[PDB]
């Protein structure tokens, strides 16, 4: 057996185990929100003693 | 007697607690809270001689704490004004006698 083969032979399924791990990520989303204050109206009031 | 006996001087002297509302544009529940506070405040600050500035200062401070930061109310014997206000933020009520009160939220 060659030294390179022995190095490959040294690694074993029980000897080396590979596991793939990922972190859950929420999908990116784009949303547009517009806010506009309540409508305002002009009011004119005249008060007199008789009224 | 009755209405014929009653005179303008007599009517003012006979009742000083009568409340008359001329213009309403604010929600009724909101108006009830405002009407009780304004009537109580004006009588307390009326003093020996009624002060227009004194009544407004008490009303302005109470209204700002009660609802919103910028609240403007003006009371005068007679006046003409054009005011732009937010929906359901203006209440107009005049007290018995020559007293006109205007309160609005800006």
């Amino acid at each position: 057996h060659d030294e390179e083969a022995i190095k490959q032979t040294l690694r074993n399924k029980f000897n080396y185990n590979t596991r793939e791990c990922q972190t859950i990520n929420p999908s990116i989303r784009e949303r547009g929100v517009s806010t506009e204050p309540p409508p305002s109206d002009t009011i004119c009031g005249n008060i007199t003693q008789w009224e | 007697k009755a209405v014929t006996d009653m005179d303008i001087n007599e009517l003012r002297k006979l009742m000083i607690g009568k409340a008359i509302i001329n213009s309403s544009d604010m929600q009724g529940d909101l108006l009830q809270e405002a009407q009780d506070v304004i009537q109580s405040g004006i009588e307390n600050n009326s003093a020996p001689v009624l002060n227009i500035e004194a009544a407004c200062k008490y009303i302005k401070e109470n209204l700002d704490k009660k609802f919103g930061p910028t609240w403007q109310c003006i009371i005068g014997e007679g006046y003409a004004y054009d005011v732009t206000v937010q929906n359901n933020t203006l209440l107009f009520m005049f007290y018995n006698g020559n007293l006109a009160v205007l309160i609005f939220k800006s």
